[PDB]
């Protein structure tokens, strides 16, 4: 465990972005430390059994163990559909390189596999789950009928509207990069307060992102 | 840094300090020699 | 090294280049001649090329 | 920048900027540092 | 006083090159003035700067 | 230390030419510079103090891990699987002697690591590459 | 005030008391104190003389320990002398300050790499040395001393090597008395410098006295076009 | 280190050998400069091939000697050293500050301070050695030395030598 540690620290002092599957890092990992793939596939087994049989009071200190344990065998049984980044610099903005490794699942049908498997009659619902057949591409399961309904209302019950530009007929859109815009600001900022204005009871406003509904509300109350 | 200066107040170098917390508030002028020190009452101000 | 006003470097420097000069060629167009101890001028490196007495 | 006129008083060089002329003497440390900075495809040019 | 007070890097006094006699006592804000051996001293005064366009 | 080279005591700072050059035999930080001082004329001792042992200057590497432990650890690793590879076909499928085996070679590669049994795991090794 | 200004304070204060003498320390201080100082100024403070000071602000000039500004201004009596300013260019003096100390480190290995080259031979009589590859195209026919070219004397043995330890013990001494300038760097070259000239220096100077013939003020002029 | 290489030499014939067979007094006068002299450029030069056919340049006659020189240009074995080279040699003479060692033509002088510190003078024993807790290196003994250093003069070539690196020293 203390050697595979040490080569993840290796393998994190990089100046750019790495993209490699599991099979190179397991090649690489064994050319270098000489570290196979079954210990590894038995790291989170052995790891919790020296820890039951140590019988430790205190198990803070080995906290961080577990995610070297779940690391290893993560990335030695699992081999297709699974991408390792290694990043030199976790956010961008920071002054100091703060290196982070991701060990990301690509193929979201691979955790679903076993309950479409398991079980015969599956149910998959939601309020609005559009379109019907992206699903069924994106996870590995066929339906047997998929369908779509359509209230019946004597009155429209709800009014979607599109919004392509203010006020002043500009055009608005919440892109990152144009968060600091004035005019669409303006505009946003002008239809928020209108519509406080109008509406009777309560009202909710949503965002693409936290940081963007910072700097919004920050200067808004500039 | 903003409430002290160095000055020249009668022809005499000197040093400009603002005693702010106290109330009434006041500019002590003290030369660097320590032959006089000055004061100012910033109650009755005009102009 | 001792410190020196830099009209007094100045001078000093002028005075090298001009011993410069003279050792070189002591007929300059301009300049005072570098004389001997006897009066006569010092025969720089240019008078003893050139001329019918000269080295060429 | 502007080039002075540069004349010759003896031994010694002095340059004189063009008024918007102010006169010195340019120091030969000085046109030492100025003549290694020429490049060689400059002094080539200038038949050196 | 002042004798003491010198070597103990507390005060920089100023002496007379003839003997070694106080006139004009300052205070010593800075490190020990006997921080540096002399043999390295001299190796600082052979090194020097070209200009102040390279540096 | 980490960042300063004893043998010439420089800093990295100042001194950026210090690197990472270990040896196998006893794992120091000693520069480039060091190394291409003492041991350019020929074979010496340790230059840290409290260390002796004769190193040669062409036996000179770059630690590729952090911990000092860890690096001679995986360099002992290599200096027995050199000899000691034997795979599951070696052993003709038989999973529990692989088990064994592998039990072994880690044993031998923990003796050398800690040197409780150097003696007898050295002549062990030095009889085995023979075959 | 500005810890990084207290920083580049001590290391110029450190950097004359190990390799200069007490009155550079004086004189450095002096300008580090008050910021803009005049050579009048000087004196009055330090109470030193005209030659004295020669040898000083020479030696601090030839190491950029001090800048020289050469204004001069019009006092109401006009009878005005071409007054120096003596202050600090604090980046160009860090700077030199650490193209000096990188010179005497590279300087001192490159004496450890001659020491380390063979001891060689040296005759006593013509007082010439000779490198031991030299010493064997003149060694003698029965192979057991070597004879100079000239005096044909037997070369004695030279300690280029015996003391090269020495010179690495040196190279010690050095390090750890330097170490308080090093490790102010560290912060030095982690955060910014700022350029500051004579008209940043009138931001920030100590009054040396009451009545100072130097005037601080800045005359600027029309026409000079250096 | 033995080489074969192209040389040209100019030879000074003197107006006395201008005989009918003026070609084997230059071929003879050839090999009397050639065959085993010592040239800084090119190594001791040793022995002399293809003799049978040697390319002569026609003479110029020196226009204030009258010697005729030629231009001749000829295949030879060198033996040239270069510094971090490994030779084997054998002993041929030992004093206090060291002991040179015959390899080729040349004799290469190991220095006291180039070989490991248990060798020790002895100039008790006759002849003079250096003794070790493990060898012995004496008159005609075989020794393996690595050059580190070797000055070539117009007409000389000297060499020091080092028994200090591993796998050197007797054989
Ligand atoms: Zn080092
Ligand atoms: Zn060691
Ligand atoms: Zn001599």
């Amino acid at each position: 465990l203390k050697r595979l540690i040490e080569y993840l620290k290796t393998r994190m002092k990089v100046l750019h972005v790495i993209s490699e599957t599991p099979k190179s890092f397991l090649q690489h990992l064994k050319q270098l430390t000489f570290i196979e793939r079954k210990p590894l596939r038995f790291c989170s087994e052995r790891l919790s059994l020296l820890v039951r049989t140590l019988e430790v009071t205190e198990v803070e200190d080995f906290t961080a163990l577990k995610d070297i344990a779940t690391f290893a065998t993560l990335i030695s049984t699992y081999e297709e559909g699974f991408l390792l980044i290694i990043e030199p610099y976790e956010i961008e903005n920071a002054a100091v390189p703060n290196p982070i490794m991701r060990f990301t699942c690509l193929d979201a049908s691979i955790a679903i596999k076993p309950v479409f498997e398991r079980f015969s009659s599956v149910i998959i619902t939601s309020g609005t789950i559009s379109p019907l057949d992206m699903y069924p591409r994106m996870l590995n399961f066929k339906t047997v009928l998929q369908k779509s309904y359509a209230m019946t209302l004597a009155k429209k019950s709800f009014l979607p509207m599109i919004i392509t530009k203010g006020s002043d007929q500009v055009a608005i859109s919440s892109r990152f990069e144009i968060r600091n815009d004035p005019s669409i600001v303006r505009n946003y900022g002008s239809m928020l307060v209108e519509f406080a204005k109008i509406t009777p009871d309560g009202m909710v406003v949503f965002f693409p992102s936290y940081l963007y509904m910072e700097s919004i509300v920050s200067m808004w109350q500039t | 840094m903003s409430h002290s200066g160095a000055a020249i107040f009668e022809k005499v170098s000197g040093i400009i300090a603002i005693n702010e917390d106290v109330s009434p508030a006041e500019l002590t002028w003290r030369s660097t020699d320590g032959d006089k020190v000055h004061t100012v009452v910033l109650s009755t101000i005009d102009k | 090294h001792n410190g020196a006003p830099h009209h007094a470097i100045e001078e000093a420097e002028s005075l090298l280049q001009f011993h410069v000069a003279t050792y070189m060629d002591n007929d300059i167009a301009g300049q005072p001649q570098a004389l001997q101890k006897s009066g006569r001028p010092v025969k720089s490196i240019r008078a003893r090329l050139k001329g019918k007495e000269g080295r060429i | 920048n502007t080039q002075p006129t540069i004349r010759k008083d003896g031994l010694k060089l002095v340059g004189s900027w063009k008024k918007d002329p102010e006169l010195r003497v340019l120091s030969t440390e000085e046109i030492l540092n100025i003549f290694k900075h020429i490049s060689v495809k400059d002094f080539t040019s200038l038949g050196f | 006083t002042i004798n003491q007070l010198e070597e103990d890097s507390k005060i920089l006094v100023l002496r007379t090159k003839k003997d070694k006699t106080p006139r004009y006592v300052w205070y010593n804000s800075g490190g020990n003035l006997k921080c540096i051996d002399e043999e390295f001293v001299k190796m600082w005064e052979n090194v020097q700067l070209p200009q102040f366009a390279e540096l | 230390n980490k960042d300063m080279c004893p043998i010439c005591k420089t800093d990295r700072y100042l001194s950026p030419d210090v690197k990472f050059l270990v040896n196998p035999e006893c794992y120091h930080r000693i520069c480039e510079s060091c190394v291409d001082r003492i041991f350019s004329l020929g074979p010496a001792q340790c230059p840290y103090k409290g260390c002796d042992k004769i190193l040669r200057k062409n036996k000179f590497k770059t630690q590729i891990f952090d911990d000092v432990e860890v690096e001679k650890e995986v360099d002992i690793r290599k200096r027995v699987f050199n000899v000691f590879n034997k795979t599951i076909d070696d052993f003709n499928g038989d999973l529990v002697e692989y088990n064994k085996y592998l039990e072994e070679v880690e044993d031998i590669i923990y003796k050398l690591d800690h040197g409780i049994d150097v003696a007898k795991t050295e002549e062990k090794l030095r009889t085995y590459e023979e075959l | 005030d500005r810890p990084i200004d207290d920083i580049v304070k001590n290391l110029l204060k450190f950097v004359v008391r190990g390799f200069y003498g007490g009155s550079f320390v004086l004189v450095l201080d002096a300008i580090l104190f008050h910021s803009v100082l005049a050579e009048d100024d000087l004196k009055q403070l330090l109470s030193i003389n005209k030659t004295e000071l020669g040898p000083l602000i020479a030696r601090l000039r030839s190491d950029r320990l001090i800048s020289i500004h050469k204004q001069r201004e019009y006092p109401p009596n006009s009878k005005s002398v071409e007054r120096v300013y003596y202050y600090v260019k604090y980046p160009h003096a860090i700077d030199a300050i650490k193209w000096k100390v990188h010179q005497v480190v590279q300087r001192l290995k490159d004496d450890l790499d001659k020491n380390s080259e063979p001891n060689g031979y040296m005759c006593p009589i013509c007082l010439t040395k000779y490198t031991q590859l030299e010493a064997v195209q003149l060694l003698n026919f029965d192979r057991t001393e070597f004879l100079c070219s000239l005096c044909d004397e037997p070369l004695v043995e030279d300690d280029s090597g015996k003391k090269n330890k020495e010179k690495q013990d040196k190279l010690n001494r050095l390090m750890d008395q330097i170490q308080p300038i090093i490790d102010s760097l560290k912060k030095i070259d982690d955060s910014r410098i700022e350029e500051n000239t004579f008209e940043i220096a009138l931001a920030r100077l100590i009054p040396p006295q009451n009545q100072s013939h130097a005037a601080y003020t800045y005359n600027p002029k029309k026409g000079s076009t250096m | 280190m033995f080489f074969i290489k192209d040389l040209s030499l100019n030879i000074t014939l003197h107006p006395s050998f201008f005989g009918p067979r003026m070609k084997q007094y230059l071929k003879t006068k050839l090999l009397e400069e050639v065959e085993g002299s010592c040239t800084g450029k090119f190594g001791y030069i040793l022995c002399v091939l293809d003799y049978d056919n040697i390319d002569i340049q026609r003479g110029r006659i020196l226009p204030t000697d009258g010697s005729a020189e030629f231009n001749v240009k000829y295949r030879a074995v060198v033996f040239k050293p270069f510094k971090g080279e490994v030779v084997d040699g054998t002993v041929v003479s030992c004093s206090q500050h060291g002991f040179e060692v015959q390899v080729g033509p040349m004799k290469v002088f190991v220095t006291k301070h180039l070989m490991p510190q248990d060798l020790t003078f002895n100039a008790g024993s006759n002849p003079p050695s250096y003794q070790s807790s493990e060898d012995v290196i004496t008159i005609k003994s075989r020794i393996r030395v690595k050059i580190e250093g070797c000055i070539s003069q117009v007409s000389s070539i000297h060499a020091i030598g080092s028994i200090k690196e591993d796998y050197l020293g007797a054989i």
